[PDB]
RNA sequence: CCCCGGAGGACUGAGGGGGAGACGGGUUCCGCGGCGCCUGCAUCUGGCCGCGGGUGACUCGGGCCUAAGCGGCGGGUGAAGACCGGGAAGGGGCGUGCCCGCCCGUCGAACGGGGAGCCGGCGGAGACUCCGGCAGGCGCGGGCGGAGACGCGCCCCCCGGCGACGCGCACGGGGACCGCGGCGGGCGGCGCCCCGGCCCGCGAACGCCCCGCAGCCCCCGGACGCCUUGCGCGGAGAGGGGGGCCCGGGGGCGGACCGCGCGUCCCCGGCCGCCCCUGAAAAGCCGGGGGGCCCGCGCGCCGUACCGACCGCACAGGACUCCGGGGUCAGCAGCCUCUAGCGCGGGAGCGAACGCGGCUCAGGGAAGUCGGCAAGCCGGCUCCGUAACCUCGGGAAAAGGAGUGGCUCUGACGGGGUCAGAACUGGAACGGACGCGGGGAUCCCGACUGUUUACUAGAAACACAGCGU
RNA sequence: GCCCGCCGCGGUGCUGACGCGCAGAUCGCUCGUCGGAGCCGGGCAUGGGGGCGAAAGACUCAUCGAACCGCCUGGUAGCUGG
């Protein structure tokens, strides 16, 4: 979790995502969607795309 | 014949004394005085607060110092609806609000009350515990007197110059909860007195109790006892005008 | 190697002020030093929260100076209460003066 | 004696009702020199026991000398 | 006990003090045959209530 | 996934003490748990911190209520007669 | 010589046969000498005997404060001894003469509260006490800045503060400890290997500057966000931008070798949970409102040695608390160990019965016995698979099965171990010692956790929540 | 006031050892409990026909169906010994 939001907070502030795209991962984080990080950056390239 | 028994030994003191220890205080109203005779006085609510080995809260309340400078300090019962930084008001022109002191004269019918004087200017002695109240029942001008109900539901008289506190005791409710465990039974208890727990007196041998001895648990006489009996013989049940489980009181 | 200490008090019995902690020595050696109890702050007299400026000190070890705040109330009130307090008295006056 | 010879102290009995300052006052009028400071014990005899140290610009071998202390 | 009061140091302290023998030209001077003094004590067996 | 049928909050209690303790102190324990709405906060922060003493956490008023819920009917009732004979006494 | 020395072989095994305190003991402490008594054997040993010695404080404790208590109080009562007690014209400032005032104890804690100490050294026996160095405490003498949050002499009456406080699974930070490498210095062994084994590489209180997450506050402005492992927060003003205060801590300069890690213990922080339980007081010190007005000198009294050398008639019993390394491991378990320490009414020979503590036994398997008493079987970890009944929480590790070593590899998680998989190999072995449930079908009693006949009875007896009078 | 289990606190069975004891109640193995009506230390309170007791007539300094110490007291004995 600590890997997952750190991750989520960089890119917010980098403006790479938008508040309601990190509002909406950040709580799929918290209910075990992603196993580990690189799953993640997939699920975010989909999401932007 | 036997030794004292139990009761017999708590008259004493000694280990049957109560756990005062971390006590606010003695819980009272006001005392009346030329102002509140004359006329209002005011208080505001400071903190309310839990007493130990009891079960409603107590508010502490301060009012100014009718006779000098700086401030007066009061431990009230606490009536449900108070909160700190609350405006209360002593005296005979007080209005009727929860958690104003007024004489019972100035009180309409069917009011609730708490913490009733039963004679003028004691500072307070009924309806103290939580949940209770009295009701306002009806005033005589003539012989300057009020009739309240008490919270067994007798009906008496007192003056008109008894003050009391408008509303009902907070904490309510609390013993409709069961101690499930012997420990909450213990720890309630090691609040209060050492009066817990309890050996049953057919569990004894005779030279502890009446009810002691036999090859088989058992009274061995009527546990009704009469009015006149002496320390050591007023056990078990005494002057019962009836006994038994039966329905259909009122 | 072996660095097991022995108790510098009076009596061993461990009570919250006879705490120590471990350092180590010009001399090469493990010594224990004591550990005294930080006392709090003092606390507004209507809100009973920290007051802001005055150090965890007992006041006889600091100077006048630093034992006061620049405000009337200055170490009694926190400020919102003062304000409160000025509000209150102020507008009493205009509503027991003229209606 | 090492510690009359340095640390330039000498050590005596007296009465075990007598304070550091009474113990001060009288080394000082008795043998005509200056102390300098006065630790005190109670023996397990119940005795007591007085350690002078006299000042720093003075030599106790030659107080405990004319004593006859050495 | 190390923390001791005065009073019953001081008795202690002639306890301590008068536990001896005595001396033998004592015992020259005063033609004694008893050479034992029976108000001795030793620490191991004895209960000194002081 | 739900984890229990019945009990509850009253699975602290395993087996013991039997069906209809049980079944009061879920009912009583769920209403001293709860969170209830502060008559001065507009907020619903007000939590119990002993017997008869209520505490919103936002506004932080103190108040004296009910053992179990900071409101009890007999207190409601009261208040409404109170209130109504004040009235009267205003001509 | 059971004493001392050297060499070897072992043990206690950090909850110590280690290092130190409280209580109790009272000189048992140290040096020199000795063997009459004691040291259930001996002794040249010694807590035994003789002779000399020995415990140093402004900063440690006691003295002070108050806890639960105890005493005292014009008086009250009783044949007294004595016991019981607020209703009493109850004392202070000064400076004449005024002014303020309702009425107790310099009893009760060598663990609670309580101004202030660190390092190095020296002795046969003392040290936070001596000596040297460096500090700290309490005393006595020769009206301004800021927008703001905020920053930079007393005395009386009243309002306040500090002192000053519960428990808990987690999570986070510091300190100490512990490890792995580098580099410097020194050892040991060495039949073969060995840059692979071992030891040493140290920095206090205190003063000045900076730096400090959480948390609380200020300014702008006015909102579908911020954020924790968990939560939590916001028009009663979030986020963003800039600031203030606290923080038992860290760094630099003083005082005066270099990196990188998992974990343990201690203290601290912010939260969250719990209670028919809500978790001392006072001396002392300080703030607010109103009103009136640098250099010198000193710090008195008492304890301080040693000991499980204490109580049990002297003794496998009883006897409170500190500090707590390594390996295996879930571990303060068991087993082995570094540092430190090393008694335990004495030895030799033989290898009978019998006993006491242990071990193994063909074939059968409770036939023994009042009775499976005693003993044995089972046991770690992972996966599979689990019935009747039930107050729906349980029963449950139900019952029953299978795997587990070494070596060579591979994958997953952001330097760190864990978890998963494969090939090879060994008497057909692997929780290889150690540690560590036997299971099931029923009947009676008591609902349950708890309590009891100290020294022949632990239960079906007592208690208990609930119920009723 | 949950379960396995260490120190601690207790004391089930062997009807084991011992029983002229290590000991006027101990030792070995096994066993109950181990976050709570839990365990431990100091100070304080309750006094004998009284106290204290989750109750066994238990405990109250090796003494308890009425403690201990001195006196009344060389108490009386139709009973045993000389
Ligand atoms: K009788
Ligand atoms: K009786
Ligand atoms: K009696
Ligand atoms: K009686
Ligand atoms: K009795
Ligand atoms: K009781
Ligand atoms: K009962
Ligand atoms: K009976
Ligand atoms: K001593
Ligand atoms: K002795
Ligand atoms: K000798
Ligand atoms: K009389
Ligand atoms: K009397
Ligand atoms: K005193
Ligand atoms: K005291
Ligand atoms: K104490
Ligand atoms: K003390
Ligand atoms: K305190
Ligand atoms: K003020
Ligand atoms: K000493
Ligand atoms: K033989
Ligand atoms: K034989
Ligand atoms: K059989
Ligand atoms: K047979
Ligand atoms: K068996
Ligand atoms: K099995
Ligand atoms: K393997
Ligand atoms: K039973
Ligand atoms: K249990
Ligand atoms: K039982
Ligand atoms: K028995
Ligand atoms: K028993
Ligand atoms: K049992
Ligand atoms: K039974
Ligand atoms: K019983
Ligand atoms: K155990
Ligand atoms: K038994
Ligand atoms: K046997
Ligand atoms: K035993
Ligand atoms: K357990
Ligand atoms: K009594
Ligand atoms: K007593
Ligand atoms: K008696
Ligand atoms: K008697
Ligand atoms: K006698
Ligand atoms: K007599
Ligand atoms: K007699
Ligand atoms: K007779
Ligand atoms: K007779
Ligand atoms: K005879
Ligand atoms: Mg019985
Ligand atoms: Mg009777
Ligand atoms: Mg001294
Ligand atoms: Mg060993
Ligand atoms: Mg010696
Ligand atoms: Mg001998
Ligand atoms: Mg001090
Ligand atoms: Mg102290
Ligand atoms: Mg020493
Ligand atoms: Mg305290
Ligand atoms: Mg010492
Ligand atoms: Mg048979
Ligand atoms: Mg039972
Ligand atoms: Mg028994
Ligand atoms: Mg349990
Ligand atoms: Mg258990
Ligand atoms: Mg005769
Ligand atoms: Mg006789």
């Amino acid at each position: 979790q600590r890997v997952l939001r750190r991750l989520l907070s960089r890119y917010r502030d980098d403006e790479k995502i938008d508040r309601h795209l990190y509002e909406t991962l950040y709580a799929k984080a918290k209910g075990n969607m992603f196993k580990n990080k690189r799953v993640l950056l997939e699920h975010i390239v989909g999401m932007q795309k | 014949m036997g030794r004292r028994i139990r009761v017999q030994r708590k008259g004493a003191g000694s280990v049957f004394r109560a756990h005062v220890a971390r006590r606010l205080g003695a819980a009272k109203l006001r005392a009346n005085d030329f102002a509140e005779r004359t006329g209002s006085v005011r208080g505001v609510v400071k903190a309310i607060l839990h007493d130990r080995g009891r079960g409603a809260p107590l508010a502490r309340v301060q009012f100014p110092n009718m006779r000098g400078e700086g401030r007066v300090n009061e431990l009230f019962i606490a009536p449900e609806g108070m909160y700190t930084g609350q405006e209360v008001f002593s005296g005979n022109k007080a209005t009727l609000h929860i958690g104003n002191i007024l004489p019972v004269g100035n009180i309409p019918e069917g009011t609730y009350v708490c913490n009733v004087e039963e004679k003028p200017m004691d500072r307070g002695c009924l309806a103290r515990a939580s949940g209770t109240y009295c009701l306002v029942v009806a005033h005589n001008m003539e012989t300057n007197k009020t009739r309240i109900r008490l919270p067994s539901g007798q009906k008496k008289l007192i003056s008109s110059k008894a003050r009391a506190m408008i509303g009902l005791v907070a904490g309510g409710g609390r013993t409709d909860k069961p101690l499930l465990k012997a420990g909450n039974a213990y720890h309630k208890y090691k609040a209060k007195r050492n009066c817990w727990p309890v050996v049953r007196g057919v569990a004894m041998n005779p030279v502890d109790h009446p009810h002691g001895g036999g090859n088989h648990q058992h009274i061995g006489v009527s546990s009704c006892v009469p009015r006149n009996a002496v320390p050591g013989q007023k056990v078990g049940l005494i002057a019962a005008r009836r006994t038994g489980c039966s329905g259909g009181k009122r | 190697a072996d660095c097991r200490v022995t108790c510098r008090f009076h009596s061993t019995y461990r009570t919250r002020s006879k705490i120590v902690r471990y350092k180590r020595t010009p001399g090469n050696r493990l010594t224990s030093l004591r550990v005294k109890k930080l006392p709090n702050a003092p606390h507004c007299a209507e809100t009973g929260k920290q007051i802001h400026g005055i150090p965890r000190v007992i006041p006889q070890h600091l100077t006048r100076q630093q034992r006061k705040v620049s405000r009337p109330y200055g170490g009694k009130l926190c400020g919102s209460a003062l304000r409160a307090h000025i509000l209150e008295s102020f507008l009493n006056e205009e509503n027991q003066a003229l209606r | 004696t090492t510690q009359i010879e340095k640390n330039n102290t000498i050590v005596f009995i007296v009465d075990r009702r007598a304070s550091k300052p009474e113990i001060r006052k009288a080394f000082e009028t008795v043998f005509e020199t200056k102390v300098a400071r006065v630790n005190t014990l109670i023996t397990p005899l119940g005795l007591k026991k007085a350690f002078i140290r006299l000042a720093p610009d003075v030599q106790a071998m030659d107080v405990a000398s004319k004593m006859g202390l050495a | 006990t190390a923390n001791k009061t005065l009073s019953r140091k001081l008795r202690l302290a002639k306890k301590t003090k008068t536990n001896k023998n005595i001396p033998r030209w004592v015992i020259a001077k005063d033609h004694l045959k008893k050479t034992w003094n029976y108000k001795r004590h030793h620490w191991r067996r004895s209960h000194l209530k002081l | 996934a739900k984890r229990t049928k019945k009990v509850g909050l009253t699975g602290k209690y395993g087996t013991r003490y039997g069906r209809a303790a049980r079944k009061q102190l879920l009912k009583i324990e769920t209403s001293q748990k709860a969170k209830y709405t502060c008559p001065f906060c507009a907020k619903d922060k007000v939590r119990r911190t002993a017997c008869g003493i209520w505490t919103c956490r936002s506004c932080s008023k103190t108040m004296a209520g009910g053992a179990y819920s900071l409101h009890t009917e007999p207190a409601n009732a009261a208040r409404a007669t109170i209130r109504r004979l004040r009235l009267a006494r205003e001509d």
